C-alpha cells in the first residue's frame, strides 16, 4: 500500500487538473499494476479485475465507470510525457516502430507483438524507471521473460549486463562479477540492467550477497583492501564528473551507495516452481519484498495465434479451393468467419499445441512422467513447418521442371521421328511411335500426380512437422495418439492431406534408411522414427536410451566427422566442449542427469556476429564458433526429470522399450518369419508412397539421357521401344500395386490381428522377467535375452519342422 | 515528352548509383548502403505510376532490389574473416582480375553474387574457420608469454612454486587442443607455427613433470 501511494503521487505531481475520474483511472492501474500482477493462475486474475472495479464503484458513486473503469487500462509516457494513459493501439505502433529500430542495432530474431508482450513491456518499463526498482519475473521458460526485459532496458537506455553460469563457479567469481558491475555502475555513472538466471541462483552461497545487495542497496565488504583502494580512487574521479567534491572516505563511499542504489536495476528471472519459490523466500526475503513480481506463463491462445499468423506469413499457404467447413474446429475465438486456408492451418497449428498440452496433462493425472511444454516448442515447430513447406514445395517444383523438360524432348524427338518416316523398318517406327504417345499420355497421368500431391503438400508438411517437433519423448503408442488427433482434427478442417501418411517414408528416403541400417540401428519402427527426429533438429537432441544402442549408431553415422565422446562428470567437459566449440566437429555428451549449465549458450544458439568474427560467449570466455558443429546429449537412466529450462531448449529422442514398441516390433518379427509374402507386401504398401514412384521417375530420367543419344542412330533397329517396354511394364505393375491398395490394406490387418495375441504375450514375458528384479536381486535379465529366447522360438525349433 | 522525363529521370538514378559506387570498398559502410539504398529506393518510388510503367525503370528497380538482398551478402564479405588469401581465392574461381588497392563496391557488384552465392558462402565459412584456427593461436601465444610462475617463500630458505594442478590442467588443455587441431583440415594453412607451438608444449609438459617430481622430492628430504 506505500508503494501504491507513492505510485498515485508519482502519477499525479506531473499534473495539476483532473476530474475525479481520472483520479479513478490511476488508482485502479495501481492496483492492477501491484495486485493482479503477482496472480498466477485464471481464477484468482478475474477475481482481482472485478473486485478492483467492485469496490471502486461502491466507494464512489456518481461517476461515469466506463471513463474511469476501462478494461484495456495502460499507462505510458513514451506518448508525449507527464504519465498520460494512452490507447494500446497507438502504443503498439509506438512499440513496432522501436522495435524494428532494435532490430537494426540487435537480436535480430523478429519479436510479435501481441497484448501480453504489451502489457509486460509496460510493466518493465514502470519498475525500471524508478530509484532501487529491482525486477521479479516468474514463469515458463521461452515466454519472453529474457528477450523483453533486454528490450525494455535497451528503450530505457540501460546497459543490460548477464553474468554467465559454469561447473565450479566459485563464489569468488561471482565476488569479482559483483565488483566489476557495481563499478560501471556507481563509478562511471553508467545505469545497468543486471540480468539473473535460475541456473546460477540453484546455490545458496551467491542469493546471501544478492540478499545483502537488494535491501541495503550495496552489499558491504565486496570491496576491501587494495580493490577497496581502487575503489575509493575512482569514486574520487566519479565525484569529480558530477562536482560533488568530497574527501572523506566514509562520505565518497555513501555517494557511491547512492550512485549504485540510483543506477542498478536487477531482473530476476525464475521458472514457476512452488517448492522451488518458497526455497527462495526461505533463503531470501528481499526477493519479495525489495523486488516487485510480475508472472506470466503460456502463451494465451490469442498470442499463439497471432505468433503462427506472423511467422507463416512467408509461406504460400493460399488455396483459392478451399470452402470452409460447417462447424469449423476453432480454438481460437476471434478466428474470421469465413476463414481463409492460411486462417485455417494457423488454427490447426494453435489446436496442435493445446491439444499437447491436453495430453501431457491426462499422462500427468495417469502418473507418469511428463516433460514440460514450453512456447520456444511452439517456434520449433513452427520453424520446422516452415522449412518442410518449403523444401517439399521446392523438390515438387523440380521435379514438375524436369517432368516438363522430358515431355518437350520427347515431343521433339516425335517430330524427329516423323520426319525420318518422311523420307520392316517402316513398322518398327510405328510401333516406336504408339509407344512415345502412350509414354507421353502416362507423362500426363504423372502431371496430375503431382498436383494431387501440389494439393497435399501444406496439411503433410503440417503434420510431419507437429511429429518432428512436438512429439520425441511419448513411447510408439502416444505418438500415434497424438497423429491421429492432429489427422482427424485435420480431416475436420478440410485440410488436404494423404489419409495413409507414413511418417517415415515422407521424412526420408531410401539411402538415408540404408546407411542407418549400416550402423547399428536396428530395424525397429521406433528407431527409423528417432532416426527420422535426429536428422531433422533445430534444438540439439537429447537422446534418452536405457540400452546404449543410440550412443553406438551415432559414433558410427559420425564416425567419418572425427566425433567424440564426452561426459559431465569427467572435468575435461570444458575442455572438450571448447574443442568442439572452434575447430568444427560434432560431440557426443553423456550422463545429462548432472546437466552442466555451461551449455546455455550452445542449446540457445545465441552467437555475436563481431569484428569479422562470430563468438560464442561459453561461460565468461569468448570462443570462435564453426558452422559445422552439432551436439548431441545421452543418458542411460530414462526415468530422470529434467527442469523446465532443459526441456524447453532440446528435443527429446525417446529409446526406452514399452509395452507398445515391443509388442510391434514382435508382431513385425512374426510376420517376416512366419507370413514372408504378407511382410512382403506390406513392405510394397509401405514403400509404395513415393519409393516405387520415385524410382519410376529415375528410370525415366535415365530414358531421357539415353533418348538424348539420339542423332538419327536411334533407329539402329527402328525399336529402342525395349526400354520403354521396361518403364511401361514397371509403371502397370506400380498401377495395379496403387489399385488394389484396399485389399492389400485389409489383408494385411486381418494377418496382424490374427498373429497379435502372440506379440501381447511376448510383450508381458518380457516385462515380467523385467521386473522379476523386484523379487531377487539375482533375477536380472536383459531385452536382449528375451530376444535370443524369441529366436529360439521362432528358428530352430524341431516342433515347428 | 514523358518519355524524355523518364529518361532524364533514369540519368539522374543511374548518375547516384554510379556516384555511390566510386566509394572504394575498403571506406565503404553496409549500414550507411543500405540506408542510401533504401533512400534510393523511396526516391524511385516517388515517380509516378507513368514513369514507373517504362521497362528501363523496372530494369533499374529490379537492379536496386538484388543490391538490396545482396546487402547481407556484402556485411558478410565485408569482414575481418577474407584476409586477403580468401580473396585471391574467390578471385581466381570467379575469374575475375581486381585490385586489392584499387578496389571498389562497383567491379563486385558487376559480378553476380546472387549467382555465386555457393562460391561466396564456401569462402565465408572457410574464412571463419581459419579465422578461429589464427584467433586459437593468438590465444595460446598471449597465455603463454603472459603466464607466470607462482612463486611462494619456504622457510626463508628458498622459493618454491605452487599452483601444480592448474598449470598442469592448463597444459594439457593446450596440447589436446593442438593435436585435435591437426584434422579440420584448415589445418593445411598455419602448420609450422602449429608444429613449433605443440613441441614448446611438449618441452614444458616433460620439464615441469621432472620439475614436481625433483621439488617434492627436495622438500621431503630437506625435512
Ligand atoms: N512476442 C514474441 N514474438 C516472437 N518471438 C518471441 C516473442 N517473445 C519471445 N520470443 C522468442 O522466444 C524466446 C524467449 O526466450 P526467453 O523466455 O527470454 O528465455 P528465458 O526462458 O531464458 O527467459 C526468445 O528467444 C524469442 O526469440
Amino acid at each position: 500500500m506505500t508503494r501504491w501511494v507513492r505510485g498515485i503521487f508519482e502519477a499525479l505531481r506531473p499534473l495539476e487538473t483532473l476530474p475525479v475520474e481520472g483520479l479513478i483511472r490511476i488508482w485502479a492501474h495501481e492496483a492492477l499494476r501491484l495486485f493482479q500482477d503477482r496472480l498466477v493462475e485464471d481464477e484468482e486474475r478475474r477475481w482481482t479485475d472485478e473486485n478492483i472495479d467492485t469496490v471502486a464503484l461502491k466507494h464512489f458513486p456518481n461517476i461515469d465507470r466506463e471513463k474511469a473503469m476501462s478494461r484495456p487500462i495502460l499507462y505510458s509516457n513514451w506518448l508525449s510525457k507527464d504519465y498520460i494513459p494512452v490507447d494500446q493501439e497507438e502504443l503498439r505502433d509506438y512499440v513496432k516502430a522501436r522495435l524494428k529500430v532494435f532490430y537494426e542495432e540487435e537480436l535480430d530474431v523478429p519479436l510479435v507483438l501481441f497484448n501480453e508482450v504489451l502489457d509486460h513491456v509496460l510493466r518493465i518499463d514502470r519498475i525500471f524507471r524508478q530509484p532501487q526498482g529491482h525486477l521479479l519475473l516468474i514463469g515458463v521458460s521461452g515466454a519472453g521473460k529474457t528477450t523483453l526485459s533486454r528490450f525494455v532496458a535497451w528503450m530505457n537506455g540501460l546497459s543490460v549486463y548477464q553474468i554467465k553460469v559454469h561447473r565450479k563457479y566459485t563464489g569468488e567469481d561471482f565476488d569479482e562479477d559483483l565488483r566489476t558491475v557495481l563499478r560501471r555502475s556507481g563509478c562511471k555513472n553508467e545505469k545497468i540492467a543486471f540480468i539473473m538466471d535460475e541456473s546460477n541462483v540453484l546455490d545458496s552461497g551467491f542469493l546471501e550477497r544478492m540478499n545483502t545487495l537488494l535491501a541495503n542497496g550495496e552489499v558491504p565488504g565486496l570491496f576491501e583492501g587494495d580493490e577497496y583502494a581502487t575503489l575509493m580512487t575512482q569514486c574520487k574521479e566519479g565525484a569529480q564528473k558530477e562536482g560533488l567534491m568530497l574527501d572523506s572516505h566514509e562520505e565518497l563511499y555513501k555517494w557511491f551507495t547512492s550512485q549504485v542504489i540510483r543506477n542498478l536495476h536487477v531482473v530476476f528471472t525464475m521458472n514457476p516452481s512452488s517448492e522451488g519459490l518458497k526455497d527462495r523466500a526461505a533463503t531470501s526475503p528481499a526477493l519479495f519484498n525489495r523486488c516487485v513480481l510480475n508472472w506470466f506463463g503460456d502463451w494465451s491462445t490469442e498470442a499463439l495465434y497471432q505468433v503462427g499468423k506472423e511467422f507463416t506469413s512467408k509461406m504460400d499457404l493460399e488455396k483459392p479451393n478451399y470452402i470452409v467447413p460447417d462447424y469449423m474446429p476453432v480454438v481460437y475465438d476471434k478466428l474470421p468467419q469465413p476463414p481463409s486456408h492460411r486462417e485455417a492451418i494457423v488454427n490447426s497449428c494453435v489446436f496442435v499445441h493445446q491439444t499437447l498440452h491436453q495430453a501431457n496433462a491426462r499422462l500427468a493425472k495417469r502418473g507418469g512422467r511428463t516433460m514440460a511444454i514450453t512456447p520456444r516448442h511452439y517456434l520449433d515447430f513452427i520453424n520446422h513447418y516452415a522449412n518442410l513447406f518449403h523444401e517439399k514445395r521446392s523438390e515438387l517444383e523440380e521435379q514438375q521442371m524436369h517432368l516438363n523438360v522430358g515431355l518437350r524432348k520427347i515431343k521433339e524427338t516425335v517430330d524427329q521421328v516423323e520426319e525420318l518416316r518422311r523420307d520392316a523398318k517402316v513398322n518398327r517406327s510405328t510401333a516406336l511411335l504408339k509407344s512415345l504417345s502412350a509414354e507421353r499420355e502416362r507423362w500426363e497421368k504423372t502431371s496430375e500426380t503431382f498436383k494431387n500431391q501440389m494439393s497435399t503438400i501444406a496439411g503433410d508438411c503440417l503434420l510431419s512437422a507437429a511429429f518432428i517437433a512436438y512429439a520425441g519423448y511419448f513411447d510408439q503408442q502416444m505418438r500415434q495418439n497424438l497423429f491421429t488427433t492432429w489427422s482427424h482434427h485435420l480431416q475436420q478442417a478440410n485440410i488436404q492431406f494423404r489419409t495413409d501418411i507414413a511418417r517415415t517414408e515422407y521424412l526420408s528416403n531410401a539411402d538415408e534408411r540404408l546407411r542407418w541400417q549400416a550402423s547399428s540401428l536396428p530395424a525397429d519402427d521406433l528407431c527409423t522414427e528417432n532416426a527420422i527426429m535426429l536428422k531433422r533438429f533445430n534444438r540439439y537432441p537429447l537422446i534418452i536410451d536405457p540400452s546404449g544402442q543410440a550412443t553406438e549408431f551415432i559414433m558410427n553415422e559420425y564416425k567419418d566427422r572425427k566425433i567424440t565422446r564426452t561426459s559431465f562428470l569427467d572435468d575435461a567437459f570444458r575442455k572438450n566442449l571448447e574443442s568442439a566449440l572452434r575447430f568444427g566437429n560434432p560431440l557426443l555428451v553423456q550422463d545429462v542427469e548432472s546437466y552442466d549449465p555451461v551449455l546455455n549458450p550452445v542449446l540457445n544458439r545465441e552467437v555475436r556476429r563481431t569484428g569479422g568474427r562470430v563468438l560464442i560467449t561459453l561461460g565468461d570466455q569468448d570462443i570462435d564458433l564453426s558452422p559445422s558443429f552439432v551436439i548431441f546429449l545421452s543418458t542411460r537412466d530414462p526415468t530422470v526429470e529434467f527442469p523446465p529450462d532443459l526441456c524447453s531448449r532440446v528435443t527429446f529422442v525417446n529409446f526406452t522399450v514399452t509395452r507398445s514398441s515391443l509388442q510391434s516390433q514382435c508382431l513385425n518379427e512374426v510376420l517376416k518369419a512366419e507370413r514372408p509374402d504378407v511382410d512382403e507386401k506390406r513392405s510394397d504398401l509401405l514403400k509404395l508412397q513415393g519409393e516405387f514412384q520415385l524410382r519410376l521417375r529415375q528410370l525415366e530420367k535415365s530414358l531421357l539421357q539415353a533418348l538424348n543419344e539420339v542423332k538419327g542412330r536411334i533407329l539402329d533397329d527402328d525399336t529402342i521401344i525395349t526400354t520403354l517396354e521396361n518403364l511401361k511394364r514397371e509403371a502397370a505393375e506400380v498401377t495395379r500395386k496403387v489399385e488394389e491398395t484396399d485389399i492389400v490394406m485389409q489383408e494385411v490387418e486381418t494377418v496382424s490381428q490374427q498373429y497379435l495375441p502372440l506379440s501381447t504375450a511376448c510383450s508381458s514375458i518380457y516385462f515380467t522377467m523385467e521386473s522379476l528384479k523386484q523379487i531377487h536381486f539375482l533375477y536380472q535379465y536383459s531385452l536382449q535375452f528375451f530376444l535370443d529366447i524369441y529366436h529360439n522360438v521362432l528358428y530352430e525349433n524341431p516342433n515347428l519342422k | 515528352q514523358d518519355l524524355k522525363g523518364v529518361w532524364s529521370e533514369l540519368s539522374k538514378v543511374w548518375e547516384q548509383i554510379d556516384q555511390m559506387k566510386e566509394q572504394p570498398w575498403v571506406s565503404v559502410q553496409p549500414r550507411k548502403l543500405r540506408q542510401n539504398l533504401d533512400a534510393l529506393l523511396n526516391q524511385l518510388k516517388s515517380f509516378p505510376a507513368r514513369l514507373r510503367q517504362y521497362a528501363s525503370y523496372e530494369f533499374v528497380q529490379r537492379l536496386l532490389k538484388g543490391y538490396m538482398k545482396i546487402n547481407m551478402l556484402v556485411i558478410e564479405l565485408k569482414s575481418e574473416a577474407l584476409k586477403d588469401r580468401h580473396w585471391k581465392q574467390l578471385m581466381k574461381r570467379l575469374h575475375v582480375n581486381w585490385v586489392v588497392s584499387e578496389l571498389t563496391l562497383g567491379q563486385i557488384w558487376d559480378v553476380d553474387l546472387q549467382k555465386n552465392e555457393a562460391i561466396v558462402k564456401d569462402v565465408l565459412l572457410v574464412a571463419q574457420g581459419e579465422m578461429a584456427l589464427e584467433e586459437f593461436l593468438k590465444q595460446i601465444r598471449e597465455v603463454w608469454n603472459t603466464y607466470e610462475l607462482d612463486l611462494v617463500n619456504y622457510q626463508n630458505k628458498c622459493r618454491l612454486i605452487r599452483g601444480w594442478d592448474d598449470l598442469f590442467n592448463k597444459v594439457k588443455e593446450h596440447i589436446n587442443s593442438v593435436s585435435a587441431m591437426k584434422l579440420s583440415p584448415y589445418y593445411k594453412v598455419f602448420e609450422e607455427d602449429a608444429l613449433s607451438w605443440e613441441d614448446k608444449l611438449n618441452r614444458i609438459m616433460a620439464l615441469f613433470d621432472v620439475w614436481i617430481d625433483v621439488q617434492r622430492r627436495w622438500v621431503y628430504l630437506e625435512g
